[PDB]
């Protein structure tokens, strides 16, 4: 492979550790979700692109459509918890338990 | 929510689900998972509170990371072979990808942490929805690519759901914990034969989810959320805490009982593929599950607990709301076992 | 002579937050009846402007 | 077509009912004060239906026959053996506030249900937010525990909060001593025994916890007792009172749907009063409670449902 | 109240002779009872018993001990009529028996 | 869990230290029967800073009324012990 | 044999359809009737069984134990009713049912062809009896006593139906005919010893075996009346009848697998005979006594001889018979007194004459005294013991001994002495308890007179 593949594939490596990694604020993660998307669409687009897969052109515009949904609805929740609590921390969210 | 939002939104979420069922482009499957994935969260949150909040958000990051997973799959294997349709996957490692992604998505151990407390931070409606329809499109996916999957890793994450949802069941006192933990060690059950054969992962569905109607609906019946709250069902309703008590037994898979039959035939499944060990401990660990199972019969309708007295008020009235299946399902969760062979049906 | 049946004291078992009370769970506390949380005092403070002199 | 979410959705709605003179309107007062009659003369005057005081055997008055059941297979308590024994250690006094606090929540939902579904108002003579005097007055007479409070409040913060308050709070005022002189007037040997203190506390009660906050969320017409027999007086009054204050201007069609779905269906209103909390007061054992049950289910049209009690005259059975 | 619970005080156990000196032990029901003594002593003492172990008696010989004592009595009187053995250490024929042919 | 069961000894320990922490008090003239005003020769403002830093040591608020009664490290002792019942 | 499951059946619908006093008269009446029918099943064909169908079939074995579960029910109902007297209709119907298809699970599982088809009723019949126990038992210990019962059971039947399913896909069937006639030798492995285990120990533990039997006196003595009956009669003789089907397909293996079983069963024999001796509860006596019994059994089918096979089924029959009469003369007591306390109610002969000589025909035949078919089983299996080594009969002997002991003990101390002063409530034995005791004993002296109807196919 070429190596700007395993450039791209360690960016979503790293994005996923980072989501799954928590500081305090929720808004971080959200932030890491949306990386991983934005490196998902980034491989996609290079294997699509070098393999000259014509109709796969429009696959990565679907994928973005998503994410904005991802994002929408991530935001929405963020905008609940911190009216509930007055801050982003997830360190809030544990009433419920196992 | 208007009730035309949340018709719009239980048939979309039926809808993405379908999607799943019936595509054969791997894009087409995400799209499902997304959409479905849409429409659930508001459901989660119809009737708001904190706690319901709180587990719509774990529930959002859980099932995000599930799919970010899923289409990072989907993008090696397509690396590795110019291929969109759902066959086979040609990358061990896209497909470790895969199965990590749908197990997270039914919630398997050791990715089990999100269900017990989004059951519980949510209503009973919902906690049927979320234990019943939202297992079909993970589990459809993984049939379709069950030749494929490494058995080790899959019968190591079965066999760690059945343990882990018989020891956390052991633990609970409110009831929609019990009923996650419950599910969570029926996916292990169900997941464990897939490998082997998908008909019987189909069955043990069907009778799995029959169930889980059952006593979701009898749960709403008597609307009780704890066990000390359904310990008062016998003082005004002995007839669905007997049904209760019988679907209950059904659950822990004692004969002749409809539960029984899912265990039978993967337990002989399996041992027509030379696997005597594992079916083995399977049995031996689901004794917990019978055994908090039958811890709630004995405290809602084998003994008679203490009773309030405002309960005189209420013994005056009658049901407003009648629920239509729930005749139906106790007779299949409990009076099915003689029609076996139907089974060929399935396949 | 009457058969036993389950007291206060014998229900009690199963009021608790969680069976099997260990030392750390037992300041869990059962949630509420409905599932409503009283609302806390996280009073948002409002932005504090000078406007003027200059 | 019963109401539910169809007949939401295609046609009915709650707002194009409401026609000014709804006002959920409850007249309240201290013991033996003449609120009855006002409240009675206020229905009669602006046209409301005028719901009686809710007793022991209120919940009686709305299920099969209005006929009243016994006391022990219905309310389990007695207000005269209150009034004789309010000390007495086998938990009358609690049991009767709580059984009472029920029947109250019962009668606020059936009152709310007719508003909402015939527009027509409603006239209480007191409410789940008043009856929180008496708890108070037993409470400071030393004739409950602190537990059976906490359990009341529990009660009401998971019951009251899903309800809208009354449009308009009429109190009538009479003074302690009066109330004591229409007592002894009246005749009831048992209203004899009320004592000065447990007037004293109910009429402080009122004064300083219940006016206060429905004032904060309704309006509150304050009367004397001589001022209180001109009920055209008092239904000027009232015919001439802005409703800017409290939750209803706040209401729409769907606050409106969710409150009608609720307010129906008395085993969702009830809920929360049989929660798993055990007062001695009010806890009753498993025989004594199998007991009482079957006996309940031996009354003659009880054992089944209402259109199935064939011992009742109930006919076509099996085509039902 | 220093008490728990509001429950019924335990009952004491009523004996069936007060009210019906000759009561049988079967209900509170005289008549009832009577009948359910009738109907207890004539279905297990007359019906089962009696009969049952009449036709348990009774029953045909189908374990073939009878048949079995006549053909031991025929084998026998022909085998002692001739000389032969009474019986043969083998069961069955060894001209049917085909050993492997090499024991080394 | 929570905090230990907390117990008399500790307390009188920790208002010892917060009093002996306090710069107009001899460390070693300083007793659990010394009075303020008189053994310590505190003023009635002095006593105020004293109590405030109490409420600073053992994280609950300490009226007035109950404050001005204060007037030994003992008192103290007997105070907290009473409001977070504390028997030994 | 259908001609006994229908009416079986029957028996649900016309108690459910009976009046509010009329139950027990129904119930009693065609329960007599269907063992008057299950009484035709004792005539075999000696050579081979009487296959019926596909499905079921009658034995040699199995017609005993099906005459002796049919006759059971209707003494189960008389000694029901006394404490059931307060219940609600509903109630008494749903006991009623219980009892209705414990004997309708135990009718199916002493006929089927197929060993799954054996497994499945043979643990269904656990639903109904844990429902008896923690439904309708007295103290509060019956529910600790249930889950004993359900667990011990479970935790020896689940690798016996791993086991089953193994060998049917091995060979091919199950049904009991396929499997006798294609049997072969199970070699000396690791998987053959644990295949054993498997199909052995679920068996070993509904005898129970001594070490697994800690299920046994929670569960006798916590259930009711008739729950107490089905208990020692019947639910006991599954794991022999089991063992007896199931060893066909063990050999050779059975021939140093069965050390460990039989040294436990000896010498627990011996164990619970002591402990009989020293026992403050009049019903925990009689189950220790019914696990002295079931060792003998377990030793009797692991020796694998004719006489052994013969033994086994005469003890078996006995031993149901008599532990139900003995629990039924407790039950009596217990009623009177409301303790189950030996030693509260002493000089019960001088009260009630009548049910002294009760107790001591029951106390009689449970030390089996000859001829009764209790000595006749246990002198059988002694002398196959003795063939299979001499050194058995020190054990035997120990057991007989003791055995005598404690069933004296018993009937010394409830019946002989000076009664019990303050103790003024024993009114006069009833009919209905005189006759179950008599519908209990005279079956046994009758089966005395035919011997070879419970010798079981070995005859
Ligand atoms: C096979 C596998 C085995 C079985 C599967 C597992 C079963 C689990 C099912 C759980 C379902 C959950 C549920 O519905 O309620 C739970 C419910 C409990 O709730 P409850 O306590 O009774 O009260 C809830 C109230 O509804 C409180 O809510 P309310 O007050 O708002 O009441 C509103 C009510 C009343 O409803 C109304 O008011 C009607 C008004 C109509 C409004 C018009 C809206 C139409 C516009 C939207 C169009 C969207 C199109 C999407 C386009 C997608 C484009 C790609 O509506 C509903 O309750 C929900 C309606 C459900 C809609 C079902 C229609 C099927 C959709 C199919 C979609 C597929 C399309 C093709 C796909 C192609 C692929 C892409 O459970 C039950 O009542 C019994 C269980 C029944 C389950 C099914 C039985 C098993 C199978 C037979
Ligand atoms: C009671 C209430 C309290 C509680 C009760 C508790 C009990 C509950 C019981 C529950 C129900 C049980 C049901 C069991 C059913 C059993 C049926 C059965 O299997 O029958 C078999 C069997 C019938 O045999 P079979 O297979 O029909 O035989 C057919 C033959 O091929 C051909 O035979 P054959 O041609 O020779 O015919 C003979 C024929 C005719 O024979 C004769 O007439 C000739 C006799 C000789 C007469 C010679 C003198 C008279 C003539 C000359 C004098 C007048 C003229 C000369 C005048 C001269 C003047 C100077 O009469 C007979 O067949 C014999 C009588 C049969 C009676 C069977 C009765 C069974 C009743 C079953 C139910 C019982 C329920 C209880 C109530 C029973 C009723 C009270 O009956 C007997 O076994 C009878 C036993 C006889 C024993 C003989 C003595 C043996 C002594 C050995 C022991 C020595 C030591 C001391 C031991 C003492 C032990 C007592
Ligand atoms: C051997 C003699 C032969 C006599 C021939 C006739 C015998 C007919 C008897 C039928 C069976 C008896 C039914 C037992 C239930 C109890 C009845 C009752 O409640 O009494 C009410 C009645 C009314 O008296 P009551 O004034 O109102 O007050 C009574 C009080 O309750 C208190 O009164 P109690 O203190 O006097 O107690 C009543 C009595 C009743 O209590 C019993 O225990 C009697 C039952 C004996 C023990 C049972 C288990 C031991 C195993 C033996 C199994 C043998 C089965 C054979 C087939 C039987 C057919 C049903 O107790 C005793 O007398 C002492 C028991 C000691 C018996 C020792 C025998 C050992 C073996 C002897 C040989 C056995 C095989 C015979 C052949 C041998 C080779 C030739 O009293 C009697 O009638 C006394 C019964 C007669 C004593 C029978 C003793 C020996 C009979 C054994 C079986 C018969 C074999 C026949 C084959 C031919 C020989
Ligand atoms: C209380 C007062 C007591 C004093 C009064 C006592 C009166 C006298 C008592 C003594 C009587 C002694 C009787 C001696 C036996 C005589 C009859 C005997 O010979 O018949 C036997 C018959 O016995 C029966 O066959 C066996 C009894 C069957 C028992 C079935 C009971 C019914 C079922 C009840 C439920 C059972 C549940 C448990 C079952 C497993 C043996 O038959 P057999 O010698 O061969 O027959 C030869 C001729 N045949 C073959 C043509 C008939
Ligand atoms: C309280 C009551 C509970 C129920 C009791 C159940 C009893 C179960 C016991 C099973 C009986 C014996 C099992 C197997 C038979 C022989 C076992 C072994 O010791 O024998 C030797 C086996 O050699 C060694 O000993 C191997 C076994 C050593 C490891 C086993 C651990 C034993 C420790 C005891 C643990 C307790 C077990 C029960 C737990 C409750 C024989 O030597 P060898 O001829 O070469 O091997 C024969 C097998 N071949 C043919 C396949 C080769
Ligand atoms: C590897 C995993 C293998 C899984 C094997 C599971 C065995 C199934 C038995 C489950 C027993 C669970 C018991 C438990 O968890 O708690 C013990 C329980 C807790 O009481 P609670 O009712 O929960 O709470 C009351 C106070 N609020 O304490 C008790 O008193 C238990 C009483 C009944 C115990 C019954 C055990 C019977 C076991 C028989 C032997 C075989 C068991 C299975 C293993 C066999 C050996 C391999
Ligand atoms: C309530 C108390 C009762 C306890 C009874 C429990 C004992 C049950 C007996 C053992 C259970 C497991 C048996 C497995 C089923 C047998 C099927 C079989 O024979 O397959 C064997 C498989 O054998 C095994 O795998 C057995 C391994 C053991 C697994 C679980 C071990 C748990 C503990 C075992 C010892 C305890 C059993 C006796 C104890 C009794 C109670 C104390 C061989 O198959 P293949 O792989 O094809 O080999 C031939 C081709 N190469
Ligand atoms: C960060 C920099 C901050 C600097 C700015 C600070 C400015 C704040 C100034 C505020 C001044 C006031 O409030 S003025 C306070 C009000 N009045 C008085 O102080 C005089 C009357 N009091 C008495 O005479 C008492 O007896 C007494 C003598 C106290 C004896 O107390 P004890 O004997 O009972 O200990
Ligand atoms: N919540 C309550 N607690 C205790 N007693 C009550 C309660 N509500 C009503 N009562 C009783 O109702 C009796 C008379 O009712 P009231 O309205 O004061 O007089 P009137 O019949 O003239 O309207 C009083 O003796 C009073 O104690």
């Amino acid at each position: 492979m070429p190596l700007v593949y395993m450039n791209i594939i360690m960016a979503f490596a790293i994005a996923l550790a980072g989501l799954l990694m928590y500081r305090s604020h929720l808004m971080s993660s959200l932030l890491c979700l949306e990386g991983m998307m934005l490196s998902l669409f980034i491989m996609s687009t290079l294997i699509i692109l070098n393999t000259h897969f014509t109709l796969a052109n429009m696959m990565p515009i679907i994928l973005l459509v998503f994410a904005a949904c991802e994002a929408a609805l991530g935001l929405s929740l963020l905008v609940m918890v911190s009216n509930t609590y007055g801050t982003d921390y997830v360190q809030n969210l544990n009433l419920l338990q196992c | 929510m208007n009730p035309i939002i949340y018709t719009t939104l239980i048939m979309t979420v039926m809808s993405g689900t379908m999607l799943v069922m019936i595509s054969s482009h791997w894009l087409l499957i995400w799209i499902g998972f997304e959409m479905n994935l849409l429409a659930m969260i508001p459901v989660l949150m119809k009737n708001f509170n904190p706690r319901a909040t709180e587990a719509a958000t774990k529930y959002f990051l859980t099932q995000a990371t599930a799919s970010m997973m899923l289409m990072m799959a989907i993008i090696i294997n397509l690396l590795y072979s110019g291929q969109w349709t759902i066959t086979k996957m040609f990358n061990p490692v896209a497909m470790t990808m895969m199965t990590m992604a749908l197990a997270m998505k039914l919630g398997l151990s050791p990715f089990h942490f999100w269900v017990p407390e989004v059951t519980q931070g949510i209503s009973l409606q919902a906690g049927l929805l979320l234990l019943t329809w939202q297992k079909l499109a993970p589990l459809s996916v993984l049939c379709q690519i069950s030749q494929s999957i490494n058995p080790n890793l899959m019968l190591t994450m079965a066999m760690l759901s059945i343990l882990i949802g018989g020891w956390g069941g052991l633990n609970q006192t409110q009831l929609r914990k019990i009923m996650a933990y419950s599910s969570i060690a029926h996916m292990g059950w169900m997941t464990a034969v897939l490998p082997y054969n998908t008909t019987m992962t189909i069955l043990n569905l069907l009778i799995y989810i029959t169930m889980t109607l059952a006593m979701f609906m009898l749960l709403i019946h008597s609307s009780a959320t704890t066990t000390l709250s359904l310990s008062h069902t016998w003082n005004k309703m002995p007839v669905i805490t007997s049904l209760m008590m019988v679907t209950l037994l059904s659950m822990g898979g004692l004969p002749p009982l409809s539960g029984f039959m899912p265990k039978w035939m993967i337990i002989q499944e399996m041992t027509k593929n030379e696997s005597i060990i594992m079916p083995t401990l399977m049995a031996m660990t689901a004794l917990l599950n019978l055994y908090f199972y039958m811890r709630l019969a004995y405290s809602s309708s084998l003994t008679m607990f203490p009773s309030t007295n405002n309960m005189k008020m209420k013994w005056q009235f009658e049901h407003t709301k009648q629920m239509k299946l729930l005749p139906t399902m106790i007779v299949l969760s409990t009076l099915v076992l003689p029609m076996t062979p139907a089974l060929s049906s399935l396949n | 002579a009457r058969q036993w049946q389950p007291d206060v004291e014998w229900a009690e078992q199963f009021g608790g937050a969680v069976m099997y009370p260990t030392k750390e769970t037992a300041h869990w506390k059962p949630p509420p009846w409905n599932d409503v949380d009283p609302p806390k005092d996280t009073l948002v403070s409002n932005l504090t402007l000078n406007f003027g002199p200059q | 077509l019963q109401y539910g979410p169809l007949a939401f959705v295609l046609g009915e709605r709650t707002t194009r009912k409401l026609t000014e003179t709804s006002k959920v309107i409850t007249v309240d007062g201290n013991i033996c004060s003449g609120k009855g009659r006002l409240a009675r003369e206020i229905a009669e005057k602006l046209g409301l239906r005028h719901f009686p005081e809710a007793g022991i055997h209120y919940a009686d008055s709305t299920t099969g026959d209005g006929k009243p059941l016994d006391v022990q297979l219905s309310g389990n308590c007695s207000l005269e053996k209150f009034y004789d024994d309010p000390k007495s250690n086998d938990g009358n006094s609690y049991r009767l506030q709580s059984w009472l606090y029920a029947s109250r929540l019962l009668q606020y939902a059936d009152a709310l249900e007719h508003l909402l579904s015939t527009g027509q108002g409603v006239v209480l003579e007191r409410s789940i937010y008043s009856d929180f005097v008496f708890l108070e007055a037993m409470y400071r007479q030393g004739f409950i525990r602190k537990q059976c409070v906490e359990h009341y409040n529990e009660v009401k913060k998971v019951t009251a909060c899903e309800y809208l308050p009354p449009h308009v709070v009429v109190y009538v005022d009479v003074p302690v001593p009066e109330i004591q002189s229409r007592i002894q007037k009246k005749g009831n040997p048992h209203e004899m025994k009320i004592t000065a203190a447990y007037l004293q506390d109910i009429e402080n009660a009122y004064k300083k916890t219940f006016l206060p906050e429905m004032s904060e969320k309704c309006e509150v017409l304050q009367y004397s007792a001589r001022e209180a027999e001109d009920a055209e007086k008092v239904v000027e009054d009232i015919e001439y009172l802005k409703c800017d204050k409290g939750p209803w201007p706040d209401q729409d069609d769907r606050t409106f749907h969710r409150l009608r779905m609720l307010v129906q269906n008395k085993l969702e209103v009830l809920n929360y009063t049989t929660i798993p909390v055990y007062l001695p007061e009010i806890t009753i054992g498993a025989h004594q409670s199998d007991r009482v049950f079957q006996k309940f289910t031996e009354l003659p049209g009880r054992k089944y449902s209402p259109g199935y009690n064939e011992d009742v005259g109930d006919k076509w059975i099996w085509l039902k | 109240p220093t008490i728990r619970l509001q429950e019924d005080p335990d009952p004491e156990d009523e004996n069936l002779y007060e009210k019906n000196p000759d009561s049988h032990g079967y209900d509170k029901d005289p008549i009832v009872d009577l009948w359910n003594m009738r109907v207890v002593f004539f279905f297990g003492f007359s019906i089962v018993l009696v009969l049952g172990s009449t036709f348990v008696a009774y029953l045909p010989d189908y374990r073939m001990q009878e048949w079995a004592r006549r053909e031991a009595e025929r084998l026998v009187k022909y085998r002692e009529a001739n000389g032969l053995p009474l019986m043969e250490s083998n069961c069955f024929d060894p001209n049917k028996i085909q050993l492997p042919e090499d024991e080394d | 869990s929570d905090a230990p069961p907390l117990t008399l000894e500790a307390i009188k320990d920790r208002v010892l230290y917060v009093l002996k922490l306090y710069d107009k008090i001899d460390p070693e003239k300083l007793s659990v029967n010394s009075h303020f005003m008189k053994d310590l020769g505190l003023d009635s403002l002095d006593q105020v800073e004293i109590i405030m830093a109490m409420e600073d040591e053992f994280g609950f608020e300490i009226p007035d009324i109950d404050a001005e009664k204060l007037m030994c490290p003992q008192e103290i002792v007997d105070y907290i012990a009473d409001k977070k019942d504390v028997y030994e | 044999m259908l001609k006994i499951i229908i009416p079986t059946t029957m028996l649900l619908p016309m108690t459910w359809m009976s009046k509010h006093n009329m139950i027990w008269i129904n119930a009693t009446v065609h329960s007599l009737l269907i063992s008057l029918i299950s009484l035709s099943l004792l005539n075999q064909l000696g050579e081979n069984s009487l296959n019926f169908s596909l499905t079921f079939f009658s034995d040699s074995l199995s017609a005993p134990l099906l005459v002796l579960t049919t006759w059971l029910l209707p003494l189960m109902l008389m000694a029901s009713q006394s404490h059931l007297s307060k219940e609600t209709t509903t109630r008494k119907k749903l006991y009623i049912t219980m009892l209705i298809l414990l004997q309708l699970f135990l009718i199916m599982t002493f006929t089927a062809t197929e060993l799954i088809l054996f497994y499945i009723l043979f643990e269904a019949t656990l639903v109904p009896t844990l429902i008896i126990i923690t439904r309708w038992g007295n103290q509060t210990e019956r529910l600790n006593a249930g889950l004993y019962f359900l667990f011990y059971t479970l935790a020896g039947s689940l690798p016996l139906l791993v086991a089953l399913v193994y060998i049917q896909n091995t060979t091919g069937s199950l049904n009991f005919l396929i499997i006798h006639y294609w049997s072969h030798p199970l070699s000396n492995s690791w998987s053959n010893i644990f295949m054993w285990l498997a199909c052995i120990m679920a068996f070993m533990v509904k005898m129970p075996l001594y070490g697994l039997h800690l299920w046994l006196p929670k569960a006798h003595v916590e259930a009711p009346i008739a729950g107490s009956m089905v208990l020692a009669a019947v639910l006991l003789k599954l794991g022999g009848y089991g063992m007896m089907r199931i060893t066909t397909i063990l050999n050779p293996l059975t021939n140093y697998m069965a050390y460990p079983f039989l040294m436990l069963s000896m010498w627990g024999m011996i164990m619970t005979s002591s402990i009989c001796l020293r026992q403050t509860d009049l019903k925990s006596l009689i189950a220790y006594s019914s696990v002295s019994h079931m060792a003998l059994v377990i030793v009797a089918i692991m020796i694998q001889t004719p006489w052994s096979f013969m033994g086994a089924t005469a003890l078996m029959i006995a031993h149901g018979l008599t532990s139900s009469m003995l629990f039924c003369l407790a039950n009596t007591n217990y009623e009177r007194v409301h303790s189950r306390t030996m030693i509260l109610a002493r000089g019960l002969q001088t009260l009630l004459p009548l049910m002294a000589t009760w107790w001591l025909v029951a106390s009689l035949t449970n030390l089996a005294l000859p001829p009764s078919i209790n000595l006749i089983g246990e002198l059988f299996i002694i002398t196959a013991s003795f063939s299979w080594s001499n050194i058995t009969i020190i054990l035997m002997g120990m057991n007989m001994m003791i055995t005598a002991l404690y069933s004296l003990y018993m009937l010394i101390t409830t019946q002989r002495g000076k009664y019990t002063h303050h103790i003024n409530n024993i009114k006069p034995s009833f009919t209905r308890e005189n006759a179950l005791m008599a519908l209990h004993i005279l079956p046994l002296l009758l089966l005395t007179l035919n011997p070879k109807m419970i010798l079981g196919p070995l005859y």
